[PDB]
């Protein structure tokens, strides 16, 4: 249940946290909590997809997919600013 | 649980460095700025170094919750905290 969030080109700032009423609105409202520049629907998620590329999640089931995806023990995510 | 915190302040040139041993934010926080003779309400920006070497943005009690974990599952006998008080 391991997240790393990357605010994104490069990484800008870097937060960690712990992580297990929707599971990808939790989350998203994990990490408008956790970083100080960040308000509700001001943001987008995204994964990386095992060719490196990035990938937008936004629901639930695009939220899964992007774990099935992520098998270092540690889920990996990134924001981008709207 | 928790462990020992290294308190590394980059301040006016200078990188000031004291031990504090639970831990809260806000007691690290309130460390730093008597180090550093700072006022009450001087902003900080608080980082740790992970296994990565990325660092990593703690300004909570939370995100040093996690830290204070992922020191523990890396058998690390302090946890290293640098410090960046805004300039003015």
């Amino acid at each position: 249940l391991t997240v790393k969030a990357y605010l994104l080109d490069a990484a800008r700032e870097i937060r960690r946290f712990s992580f297990c009423p929707g599971p990808c609105e939790r989350l998203l409202s994990r990490v408008a909590a956790l970083f100080p520049a960040l308000r509700p629907g001001g943001f987008q998620a995204h994964y990386r997809a095992e060719r490196g590329d990035l990938v937008a999640f936004s629901s639930d089931e695009e939220l899964t997919m992007a774990m099935s995806y992520v098998k270092d023990d540690i889920f990996r995510i990134y924001i981008k600013e709207k | 649980p928790h462990m020992r915190v290294r308190l590394k302040a980059h301040y006016g040139g200078d990188i000031l460095i004291t031990s504090v041993d639970t831990t809260t934010f806000q007691d690290l926080c309130e460390e730093v700025r008597d180090m550093c003779g700072l006022h009450q309400q001087h902003p900080l920006t608080l980082k740790w170094v992970d296994s990565e070497g990325d660092p990593c943005t703690v300004s909570s009690q939370m995100e040093l919750e996690e830290a204070f974990r992922l020191a523990c599952q890396g058998r690390d006998e302090v946890l290293i905290i640098h410090v960046f008080p805004s300039i003015p």
